[PDB]
């Protein structure tokens, strides 16, 4: 259990690298999706309050 | 000189012999559950591994 936990550890290491791209991926995605939009609706209400 | 004398020196080697093949089964057994170890050993680690 020694040589199957020091294995595990680098199982461990690598579930850590992957989960970073899950959430900050995730966080990305959803975040610059709202900052378009609201880009949009910016650029326009300069046009419409023209 | 008697025979019932007899009789109880049989009953001591039938014994004897029974000491002798208790033993190997008991060797056997404990070489059967160490391999039996150095396997789950590595299939276990192997899984880790993959």
């Amino acid at each position: 259990q020694s040589e199957a936990e020091k294995a595990r550890k680098e199982l461990l290491e690598l579930e850590a690298l992957s989960m970073a791209v899950e959430s900050t991926g995730t966080a990305k995605a959803e975040a610059e999706s709202r900052a378009e939009a609201a880009r949009i609706e910016g650029e326009g209400s300069v046009l419409q309050a023209k | 000189v008697d025979q019932r004398t007899r009789d109880a020196l049989q009953r001591s080697v039938q014994l004897a012999i029974e000491i002798t093949t208790n033993s190997q089964e008991a060797a056997a057994k404990h070489e059967a559950q160490r391999l039996e170890q150095e396997a789950r050993g590595r299939l276990e680690r192997q899984k880790i591994l993959d």
